[PDB]
DNA sequence: GGATGTATATATCTGACACGTGCCTGGAGACTAGGGAGTAATCCCCTTGGCGGTTAAAACGCGGGGGACAGCGCGTACGTG
DNA sequence: CACGTACGCGCTGTCCCCCGCGTTTTAACCGCCAAGGGGATTACTCCCTAGTCTCCAGGCACGTGTCAGATATATACATCC
């Protein structure tokens, strides 16, 4: 049975921040519940801004409120940050 | 008269008294009273009933007799104790 | 060689705080979970990694249930924590609420 | 090695280090003879002031000058042990320990003395308990093995020879060093076999290093010289010559005879003859359970004296002391240390934990008994064993097959690995040619890898033992409470019941516990007594009760007034230790001397049943047995008659059941009576167990040292009467004995004299 | 002459990496409809700066006394072995 | 379970700061312009973009063989008693 995780990718994005450092199974399983109790949060938040503001669609600005509401302070406008060039790095290629 | 019943009853008392000092030890508690130890078999009781009530209402919608790891996280996360390290 | 009433304890606060292992032994807390479990209904299974989730919980809660204890003790001028403490600190909190 | 990505963050540097020291709290920190055992005491502290003044009760204070006690101190040699008194003691260390020895021992002492409700029972089992205590303190003094020498200097004593000495109940961690002269003045065997263990050259580096080349076995007809011991007998000088034979091709073995033959014996003297004759002394391991285990010691005491055999347990220090004492010839060196020892006796609990200390060592010879606890291939004793380094295997048992045949296959592949390819399971209701041909294949490959004797085909001496299946009525209890499991009626399983808490999982065992007795079930006694026994509860009642609840219990209370009335013993063995209690209360409300044994029982209180139920002069009738408890090393030579209450899956198991009367030396015939209730779960349980037995009849008894009819034999389904009087086709017959007792009838008039009689009395006396 | 510390060579553990393979899930390409962006109109609510008049609430001062806090005793309940 | 001592609690003093009351100020509140922008609806038009469908290919997961670093012995040279 193929069982969804988020393992290599935050193994890679460990390697990225800490080349020679590992990880445990139990760790990894705390690291994979919270990228979805996140994942879970910033898209309920989104969804209930598309709610109130009677759009159908889910884009881009909703996420950011999002991100915005729910990450307190300066990890919001760090995250914003993050966020905001990739899209612009997308938009430059697809 | 060796006549005992099957089903024990005092589980409560399982959580002996150097347990409980453990647990203040871990919360930082120097000295402790000796009526500290009821109270705290009494909140434990309530929280599991609670905890445990929401985690059988979970195991019973999806018609099951077995009470998974998975219905005891749900469990905490309706009430705001949401656990990590056995969401997948 | 007897030692003064205090130091033991703070040797157990810095040892307790350090490590991470569950401090209330596997079986008691079975047996419970399993006589709690048995009043909502009867014949219930129980998975190991549910009775582990439950304890962990537990012991999260307690620990913080403590310190909040702790807390209401420092502020009523003792060092000694009292079931009137406890109860201080659970309904600030909401749960006597 | 370089991080390619950083934080922007401008978050404080936090130290995340959790290490704490307590050198800071040392201001209230820190910064060897003393009372241990006290063994014995003395009515007369200095002399015999005279009789009077006899009665009443002493305090502690006259305690404190009226008894003189025997001190064994701290890190003492239990020689050194001197008659003291308070106020010859002053402040030591463990004066509490003498403080609770005086008030326990003469409190109750003194309390049970001077009681009038007492009975002289009770006061002979206190009196030979304490004479155990006595002489198990007094075993203490003899020593039993000298470890090593040394020259010590004392206090301007110039040089002294100081022994390192072990006791014989004591471990490693009791071993004292004490002096050369009352060592040699007490017992000179010891230190005489510790300068023959000195100037040893049966070391394992004086070992011969046979690559393939295995001398040729002369089949030798006489015991050697090199066991000393009594005598080996015809069978067991022809179990040394198939083993030595199956050496010689480096081959290994189980050693399957049944227990009684001395198999024992016949490993020691395997063991003394690849020390002696063939020169391989090198390290060998033996694995056995700790029960049997001084059974082992005496044996290696007694048969070979000349090797040089150690023994493993204790905790962490004796274990410390026996590794770096005792393992090596050159322990102080830093190089690969040679081993001393020759034979280390071990378990199986310090094998899984001192495997990595274990399982780098040479090892020439391996034997473990009680293979049967090896029968599984995932549990952790397989992994622990099978990974170590052994060029010669062997396992002693006495039921190499119990269950299925995956058992032998994963015994064979401990033996030989992946010579044996052992995969089909066996259907018997096939009835297929080539299952015949693959059972004769399976008989042929493990003919000279099994050894067996029976205990008929040797010491043709032994009675014959019969076994009966008594199959009875269930009551209307039992039937009902069947019904309510099997077509689960929760409503009407609480019913009465203020709890409710009533489990049906495990639906088999429920079954089981309703075949046996409905008062196994939480809230049912009160029920039967409310509604037809009246609830009066006067002491006549509650044993009709518990005849009448049950089906079995009129059969057996039939059986034990038949066995009363005659010049019987009964044993009565129980898979639950529950219906064990519900025996145990019939017994004692009927008035019957009966005695228990179960997994609750510690050793020494087993011990003290054994000995008070084998004595010539017991008053003790039935004798009750948990089945799954104590091993084989259980005597019971003076039982006749064994009940099997409730049968087991394994054969096996109830075979070492009624073993346990019929060894050998039996001057009665034994005689078995299983009880079994009729149309219940337990008839596929004798359907299973003898399935079990037909297929260890078919390969284990066919290939010591027709298939066809066997096998037709059991693929069939098999559903003046209780005299104790007297191929595989017999033993099977069921026997629908249901004579169906009253429940009127189930109390006796002479009896009920005799209980109202017991009743008034108890009414008048009061307490 | 026996016993002891250091130095290079070979077998074994152990996580990491190269290769193989399935398969299924994500991506490429085309089409379409509808959701959302944009525009105009209308009307109500909010913003910033002023005014006038009422008046009840806020600010200020002062006496005093009730309560917070410090010190001392004690005995018992909890720490410690 | 025994001992012993530290601390929770009770009592008393003391002083200080908060409360109650009277008097004076002052701004909240209500009612007013004065115009202008923001925003909520109603209706309409247009167009971009995301859903849907088909097809394919490589990323992910599993399994397995190897491989370089770490660990544990095997034998030889230097050295103490």
């Amino acid at each position: 049975t193929r069982k969804e995780s988020y393992a290599i990718y935050v193994y890679k994005v460990l390697k990225q921040v800490h080349p020679d450092t590992g990880i445990s199974c139990k760790a990894m399983s705390i690291m994979n519940s919270f990228v979805n109790d996140v994942f879970e949060r910033i898209a309920g938040e989104a969804s209930r801004l598309a709610h109130y503001n009677k759009r159908s669609t889910i884009t881009s600005r909703e996420i950011q409120t999002a991100v915005r509401l729910l990450l307190p302070g300066e990890l919001a406008k760090h995250a914003v940050s993050e966020g905001t060039k990739a899209v612009t790095k997308y938009t430059s290629a697809k | 008269a060796k006549r005992h019943r099957k089903v024990l009853r005092d589980n409560i008392q399982g959580i002996t008294k150097p347990a409980i000092r453990r647990l203040a030890r871990r919360g930082g508690v120097k000295r402790i009273s000796g009526l500290i130890y009821e109270e705290t078999r009494g909140v434990l009781k309530v929280f599991l009933e609670n905890v445990i009530r929401d985690a059988v209402t979970y195991t019973e919608h999806a018609k099951r007799k077995t009470v998974t790891a998975m219905d005891v996280v749900y469990a905490l996360k309706r009430q705001g104790r949401t656990l990590y390290g056995f969401g997948g | 060689h007897r030692y003064r009433p205090g130091t033991v304890a703070l040797r157990e606060i810095r040892r307790y705080q350090k490590s991470t292992e569950l401090l209330i032994r596997k079986l008691p807390f079975q047996r419970l979970v399993r006589e709690i479990a048995q009043d909502f209904k009867t014949d219930l299974r129980f998975q190991s990694s549910a009775v582990m989730a439950l304890q962990e919980a537990s012991e999260a809660y307690l620990v913080a249930l403590f310190e909040d204890t702790n807390l209401c003790a420092i502020h009523a001028k003792r060092v000694t924590i009292m079931p009137k403490d406890i109860q201080l600190a659970r309904r600030i909190r909401g749960e006597r609420a | 090695k370089i991080p390619t990505r950083f934080s922007n963050r401008q978050n404080k540097t936090v130290n995340y280090n959790i290490d704490y020291s307590d050198d800071d709290l040392l201001e209230s920190e820190d910064d060897f003879h003393g009372i241990d055992i006290v063994i014995n005491h003395r009515l007369k502290t200095s002399l015999e002031e005279g009789k009077v003044l006899e009665k009443t009760v002493p305090d502690l204070n006259n305690c404190k000058e009226n008894y003189e006690f025997l001190i064994k101190w701290t890190d003492e040699s239990h020689l050194h042990n001197t008659w003291e008194t308070y106020e010859s003691i002053g402040q030591v260390r463990g004066l509490k320990r003498l403080d609770n020895y005086c008030k326990q021992f003469i409190i109750e002492d003194q309390q049970v003395r001077l009681d009038p409700y007492v009975t002289a029972e009770d006061i002979e089992i206190m009196d030979m308990e304490r004479e155990r205590r006595l002489d198990e303190f007094e075993e203490f003094h003899v020593p039993e093995r000298i470890i090593d020498s040394q020259r010590a200097s004392l206090e301007d004593g110039t040089s002294q020879l100081q022994y390192l000495v072990k006791w014989r109940r004591l471990n490693y961690d009791e071993a004292t060093w004490e002096n050369a002269t009352d060592i040699v003045k007490l017992a000179p065997e010891q230190v005489k076999h510790f300068q023959n263990r000195e100037n040893s050259k049966i070391l394992p580096q004086y070992s011969s290093n046979y690559t393939s080349q295995r001398p040729r076995f002369e089949k030798l007809s006489v015991q050697p010289p090199f066991i000393k011991g009594g005598e080996l007998r015809d069978f067991q000088l022809t179990g040394i010559n198939w083993m030595a034979f199956l050496w010689s091709k480096g081959d290994n073995g189980i050693l399957a005879d049944e227990m009684g033959l001395g198999k024992t014996v016949q490993t020691v003297a395997f063991i003394s003859w690849l020390i002696f004759a063939r020169r391989q002394n090198g390290p060998h391991i033996i694995v056995v359970p700790l029960s049997t285990m001084p059974a082992w010691l005496d044996t290696f005491e007694k048969w070979a004296p000349d090797l040089n055999c150690i023994c493993y347990m204790g905790n962490q220090k004796s274990r410390d002391t026996i590794r770096e004492y005792e393992f090596y010839t050159n322990p102080r060196a830093k190089g690969k240390k040679t081993m001393k020892f020759n034979v280390l006796l071990t378990t199986y609990e310090y094998i899984l934990k001192d495997r990595a200390e274990l399982g780098s060592i040479k090892w020439q010879f391996m034997a473990v008994d009680e293979a049967h606890r090896l029968k599984n291939a995932e549990s952790s004793l397989y992994e622990s064993l099978n990974s170590f380094k052994v060029a010669n295997r062997m396992l002693i048992t006495g039921t190499p097959l119990q269950n299925n045949i995956k058992e032998l296959a994963a015994l064979v592949n401990f033996l030989m690995p992946g010579r044996f390819t052992i995969d089909q399971e066996i259907d018997f209701e096939n009835q297929d040619e080539e299952q015949e041909e693959y059972i004769h294949d399976l008989h042929r490959r493990i003919q000279p890898f099994i050894l067996r004797r029976l205990k008929k085909d040797v010491e043709k001496s032994l009675p014959s033992k019969t076994e009966r299946i008594l199959r009875v009525e269930l009551s209307d209890v039992q039937t009902e409470y069947y019904k309510n499991i099997l077509t689960k009626n929760y409503s009407a399983l609480t019913a009465g019941a203020k709890g409710g808490h009533f489990s049906l999982l495990n639906i088999m065992n429920e079954l089981k516990k309703a075949s046996n007795h409905p008062y196994l079930f939480d809230n049912a006694e009160e029920r039967v007594l409310q509604k037809f026994g009246d609830g009066k509860m006067t002491r006549e009642n509650v044993l009709r009760g518990l005849i009448m609840s049950s089906g079995k219990m009129v059969l057996l209370d039939q059986l034990l007034t038949r066995l009363k009335k005659d010049g019987h013993r009964v044993l009565i063995f129980s898979q639950m230790v529950r219906m064990l209690d519900i025996l145990g209360d019939y017994l004692s409300i009927k008035g019957i001397n009966f005695q228990r044994l179960d997994g609750t029982v510690p050793s020494a209180q087993r011990r003290i049943s054994i000995d008070h139920f084998n004595s010539p002069d017991s008053n003790d009738f039935v004798f009750l047995l948990s089945t799954r408890a104590g091993g084989l090393g259980i005597n019971l030579m003076t039982a006749d008659t064994v009940v099997i209450f409730d049968s087991d899956w394994n054969p096996q198991a109830d075979l070492q059941a009624m073993a346990r009367a019929h060894r050998i030396g039996q001057k009665n015939h034994v005689m078995v009576y299983r009880l079994v209730s009729k149309d219940t779960v337990e008839e596929e349980v004798l359907e299973r167990a003898r399935k079990k037995m037909i297929l260890e009849y078919a390969i284990i008894s066919l290939g010591v040292t027709e298939l066809s009819a066997i096998l037709k034999f059991g693929a069939g389904n098999m559903f003046d009467v209780l005299n104790h009087a007297e191929e595989f086709l017999k033993q099977f017959e069921v026997t629908d004995y249901k004579a169906d007792i009253d429940w009127d009838d189930i109390i006796p008039e002479e009896e009920l004299k005799k209980l109202q009689d017991e009743e008034q009395k108890r009414k008048d006396e009061e307490y």
